[PDB]
RNA sequence: GCUACCUAAGAACAGCUAAAAGAGCACACCCGUCUAUGUAGCAAAAUAGUGGGAAGAUUUAUAGGUAGAGGCGACAAACCUA
RNA sequence: UCUCUUACUUUUAACCAGUGAAAUUGACCUGCCCGUGAAGAGGCGGGCAUAACACAGCAAGACGAGAAGACCCUAUGGAGCU
RNA sequence: ACCUCGAUGUUGGAUCAGGACAUCCCGAUGGUGCAGCCGCUAUUAAAGGUUCGUUUGUUCAACGAUUAAAGUCCUACGUGAUCUGAGUUCAGACCGGAGUAAUCCAGGUCGGUUUCUAUCUACUUUCAAAUUCCUCCCUGUACGAAAGGACAAGAGAAAUAAGGCCUACUUCACAAAGCGCCUUCCCCCGUAAAUGAUAUCAUCUCAACUUAGUAUUAUACCCACACCCACCCAAGAACAGGGUU
């Protein structure tokens, strides 16, 4: 195929400036009760997500430091702790993984 | 600006089931209130006339079950269940087109949270829960029925040809061979990218193509009217219609069944209820199943030839 | 035309798709938290439900043992799955593996999601909590409920 | 519900497709109740005629309905290699064909390439029928009682 | 379905189909509007380099429900006018051909077994 | 230095049948009869088999010589840096 | 291969993120019929036609794109063979 | 040789069809060297088909089996920005001939690269009111000398195209198709005849009118202006379509 003429700037404007190709304005942006870093409906907040991801990464680091080599997988449940907090009576058969910081207010 | 919202947005964990149960009881009470339309204020019933028509019904296509007759042949019937069928409004002759009157009939019941404001206002003024689809039947003048009466599947009797129309299964943007049924080029006979190509579309002297040229595109997403559908069995408890043949559409969909307009079946509804089958004024209880004088009943003691 | 058909294709065929789903299932059994596209995590949850069901059905069964040995390429996860995740859901049926949607990825901007089992020693994800039962609409609904209860 | 009966009549295979629910059927009688190693005997068309040949005037054997339905573990040979379908493919799963006196080792080796070990552990494609079976059993019991 | 150029076996007791030949008899034309032949149709069969009519008494594809399904294509020879060629039919003939009774009266009479 | 020819010193060819062989099938290897993909492609000539040869008129690493009123040529007016 | 095509996977197909062409372009606010013209008109006469703007497929026309045609003819312009 | 050698791709076949009658047919007339089924002449009507195959390179041409037919012409001797060159427009060679040789053959043969991402117009269900063969009482009747067989009506089974289905057969399975199943309803202008004057008979009327003699001013899909984050879908390229009690 080969054009016989040339498209004009008016045709280009009518083709690229149509409301179909323009980005639509979404109305799903709100605020978050906690922290508040501009979230969206049906979507988790990025701030708390990053916080829990960092916490899970630290817990996995501690577990790997306690386990040592690969190919382990204990046959008992696990429970994480923080500064202080004596182990309860119903947490005897579970693996204790203590950290080195205070307990956050969003983890009970 | 105003953002999107629904019905279960600003509710707690102990209010959504309460609202669901409340609206369920409300719609059940509204459906049970419109059970005896004859004892209220019914319109005067006119006798049957040879030059008149009646209003159809709205059913739901369940499935297709085989059926046998008494002579040994095997036919095919389709299940059409009528869940909830009522009349919405009534339009006079001098307000639609000056020819024949119309009736607004709705399909099965739905929820009140996913409908328009005008629809909810209309269904509140009428007194019935909202419906999925709305159909219109062209009737005469003496067949005027008061809006708000239940319509059961017992309105039809075994021995009448009806017409069922619905939305067929869409195939989307498909090729031309599967759509219009055009033949194709050979396979491995040295063909270079032409196994499913239409080829020519017009001629070289006209300089264009005709609009009535069969070309690939969307097909199947349309309503098709089926003719010549004889009923063989009428159910009363579950309200199931046994129409012969196939129904254009998929399963669990709302159809539109009405009387036939073929010239071979002009005036054949003289032995049928012209207004609407009322289970209150009939002073009799019809059996659970109404069989035809040619279909082999399931309780037959093994028919034998002689 | 794909009416009534799921089985979202991912790899170069059914074998590659099943291998990727098995790898995702093994990773979910090990780390208990994996971020991946919505279709991948959906299929992973759909397979993990039946995996938990088969692990709860019994341990001495050869069928469940072979299925656990096939769907787990790390071996050590089989005793864990049979002695931790099976006695945990002894009171539940098929209510587990909660799915939560995350925004996008900082690489190709793809829709992803994170799923995890119930309980979980790891801190729970920020669940989209509903409104409290003290707002105007909730208080009006509670008042209407109390009114209809006292009137009945 | 239909079923096909295979039988050789005067050196000619006749296959009738009856119906379990048909008004023309008079009475269904079982001559010999027994199971086999396969749930679909569609490979009898390519087998020897002496296996699918049964006497039409045979006397039905009567037994008690508590023998757990004895299974007949009898292998059937096959005609050369102009068969009807490729029964050597693993997707059919047939354990009643003698591949030692009909096919060689190279043919089996090249036919085992279409084996799908992942299909046996698909899990999601398994149709677990238990609650529906209990429901239909309760329904048929309630219909038979009164 | 018996169409054209089909290697069919004669099941009659005549001197044409039972005689050995270096080429199997094949059909060349079907007396029907379309090119699909079912049980109870007249077709042309070339036996020993000749031109003789034939009658389909049992193909191999399953038609309706209450019908037999033969493993081999059974065809009984027939002339122009209603006079069969063979006199002994050893192969069984289905009972679906008895609904005619007018054009194949002798073919159903010279038969033996029926299914 | 790609290709035609020649010269000196080297290397390559599993396995089976090996009839004694310018024997056969067949790895690596030499050339490319056909299908399918592209002709601004991976490529100013590619991708798999169906292909012929593969103990010799076979292929190849190194070095030298034959050039236009000519070189070479198991003769295609074929090749002599797309 | 066909009567008569069909069931699935990949490349590919439709959207999102960026690098990002080549051929080609007198300008276009670019519909159809009849008739005319350098003899085959979307721009000429008479009629029919008409709110505007993108996406997804096919070729009927714009005698569409690539090679100052290799076929026919001219050249007191060449070359090969005998 | 009138635009076309700063380029108009050339015979068929597959797919796709449009228009025209100088019409093979089913619709309707008159005559016959029309005794009835087989034929011919002249008129109106295009809503369709125009087969299954062989070999020779074919649009040409040859032969086997049907019904009403295997109809004609134009659309760049229709269609290569869709497909193949079997030859036709090259470079090689072989047979025969002309020619000292070179060289050539409307004499024959073997094989002889088939490139384009759609710019513009225009298209993407126009929703629909089909056609026909055979058999059964009439039928072995009018008719001839004998062969044979209808005009018309009623009923039952069937072929092409279109509109749908998975539950029963197949492809093989939480789906989609055909090899299986249902339906398809109205005509179309050319004669045969009363009265009547012009032309007191007679006269069917490019006079005023009466009968077949115009179907139809036809009937069903589909016609609520705005709740929309998200999930699902028999809906679907995006968008759009339906449900979330
Ligand atoms: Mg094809
Ligand atoms: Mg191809
Ligand atoms: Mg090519
Ligand atoms: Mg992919
Ligand atoms: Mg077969
Ligand atoms: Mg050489
Ligand atoms: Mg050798
Ligand atoms: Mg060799
Ligand atoms: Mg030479
Ligand atoms: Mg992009
Ligand atoms: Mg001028
Ligand atoms: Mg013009
Ligand atoms: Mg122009
Ligand atoms: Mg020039
Ligand atoms: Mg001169
Ligand atoms: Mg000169
Ligand atoms: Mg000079
Ligand atoms: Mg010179
Ligand atoms: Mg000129
Ligand atoms: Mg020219
Ligand atoms: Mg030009
Ligand atoms: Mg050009
Ligand atoms: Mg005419
Ligand atoms: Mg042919
Ligand atoms: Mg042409
Ligand atoms: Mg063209
Ligand atoms: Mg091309
Ligand atoms: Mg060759
Ligand atoms: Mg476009
Ligand atoms: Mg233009
Ligand atoms: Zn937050």
């Amino acid at each position: 195929a080969a054009p016989k003429n040339r498209r004009t700037i008016e045709v280009n404007r009518c083709r690229r400036r149509n409301p179909q190709k323009l980005i639509k304005v979404k109305n799903n942006i709100d605020v978050c009760p906690e922290c508040g870093h501009l979230k969206q409906k049906h979507v988790l907040c990025a701030y708390c997500y990053e916080k829990v991801c960092k916490e899970t990464a630290e817990i996995r680091r501690q577990i790997g430091k306690q386990e040592g080599g690969p190919f382990k997988a204990p046959t008992i449940e696990t429970v994480v702790l923080y500064t202080g907090e004596t182990p309860s009576e119903q947490d005897q058969g579970k693996r204790i993984i203590e950290r080195d910081r205070k307990r956050p207010s969003w983890f009970t | 600006g105003k953002s999107g919202t629904w019905w279960d947005e600003h509710l707690s964990e102990e209010n959504v089931p309460f609202i669901k149960q409340l609206v369920s009881d409300e719609d059940k009470a509204q459906l049970a209130s419109k059970l005896c339309p004859l004892k209220d204020e019914p319109w005067p019933i006119h006798p049957w006339e040879p030059g008149s028509f009646r209003v159809g019904l709205i059913a739901l296509k369940l499935g297709m079950m085989p059926l046998w007759t008494k002579d040994g042949q095997k036919h095919v019937v389709t299940l059409l269940q009528v869940q909830d069928c009522h009349v919405l409004k009534y339009t006079s002759k001098e307000n639609c087109n000056g020819k024949m009157a119309t009736l607004s009939v709705g399909g099965k019941t739905v929820s009140r949270f996913r409908k328009a404001t005008s629809i909810l206002e209309f269904y509140r003024e009428l007194g019935l829960p909202p419906k999925q689809t709305v159909k219109i039947f062209n009737i005469t003048d003496n067949a005027a029925i008061k809006p708000g009466t239940p319509l059961y599947a017992a309105h039809f009797r075994p021995g009448q040809y009806v017409d069922v129309t619905a939305k067929t299964i869409g195939k989307g943007f498909q090729g031309v061979m599967k759509r219009w049924g055009f033949k194709g080029q050979p396979a491995t006979h040295g063909q270079t990218k032409t196994h499913r190509r239409p080829g020519a579309v017009a001629t070289g002297d006209i300089g264009r193509v005709w609009p009535g040229t069969k070309m690939p595109g969307k097909m199947g997403n349309i309503y098709r009217t089926e003719y010549g559908l004889k009923v063989w069995r009428i159910n009363t408890k579950h309200n199931i219609i046994y129409v012969n043949g196939s129904v254009p559409g998929h399963k669990n969909c709302l159809v539109k069944v009405k009387d036939s307009k073929l010239p071979a079946y002009k005036d054949l509804g003289k032995n049928l209820p012209f207004p609407t089958y009322f289970p209150d004024g009939d002073e009799e209880e019809l059996p659970e199943d109404l069989y035809d004088e040619n279909v082999c009943q399931p309780g037959a003691p093994s028919i034998t030839f002689a | 035309i794909s009416h009534g058909r799921v089985f979202r294709r991912m790899g170069l065929g059914p074998e590659s798709r099943i291998h990727l789903l098995r790898n995702l299932l093994t990773g979910l059994v090990r780390h208990e938290r994996i971020e991946a596209p919505w279709a991948r995590v959906d299929e992973m949850r759909g397979y993990a439900e039946k995996l938990i069901d088969y692990g709860k059905l019994g341990d001495t069964n050869e069928r469940a043992m072979r299925m656990a040995d096939f769907w787990l390429t790390e071996k050590d996860l089989i005793p864990k799955l049979f002695q931790v995740l099976a006695p945990r859901y002894k009171d539940q049926t098929g209510g587990y593996t909660r799915m939560l949607q995350i925004p996008n990825r900082s690489l190709d901007r793809a829709k992803m999601a994170v799923i995890e089992y119930k309980g979980n020693c790891l801190p729970p994800l920020p669940l989209p909590r509903r409104d409290s039962h003290l707002t105007l609409l909730n208080q009006l609904l509670q008042g209407l409920r109390q009114d209809l209860r006292q009137s009945q | 519900a239909t079923f096909i009966l295979r039988n050789v009549i005067e050196g000619q295979g006749v296959e009738i497709c009856f119906e379990l629910y048909n008004p023309r059927v008079q009475e269904i009688q079982v001559v010999k109740l027994e199971k086999r190693l396969d749930d679909s005997l569609l490979y009898l068309r390519d087998a020897l005629p002496e296996y699918s040949t049964f006497d039409v005037n045979m006397k039905p054997v009567v037994q008690e309905p508590n023998q757990k339905v004895p299974v007949n573990e009898l292998k059937v040979k096959m005609k050369p290699k102009p068969w009807s379908k490729r029964w050597e493919r693993p997707n059919f799963n047939i354990k009643g064909i003698r591949f030692d006196l009909c096919l060689t080792e190279q043919q089996m080796k090249e036919a085992q390439k279409w084996n799908q070990p992942w299909l046996e552990f698909d899990m999601m494609r398994e149709y677990d029928t238990s609650k529906i079976e209990a429901a239909i059993w309760k329904e048929i019991e309630a219909s038979k009682r009164s | 379905a018996i169409q054209k150029m089909t290697r069919v076996r004669v099941v009659d007791n005549s001197a044409l189909g039972n005689s050995p030949y270096h080429r199997a008899p094949r059909c060349i034309h079907v007396y029907k509007k379309n090119g699909v032949g079912k049980v109870g149709d007249q077709i042309l069969l070339a036996i020993k380099g000749q031109k003789k009519k034939a009658l389909i008494v049992g193909h191999c594809m399953p038609g309706p429900r209450m019908t037999p399904r033969f493993d081999s294509n059974n065809v009984v020879l027939i002339e122009d006018n209603g006079n069969p060629v063979g006199t002994r039919i050893k192969t069984p003939i289905p009972t679906s051909l008895r609904k005619r009774e007018g054009e194949y009266s002798k073919v159903l009479a010279i038969a033996q077994n029926f299914v």
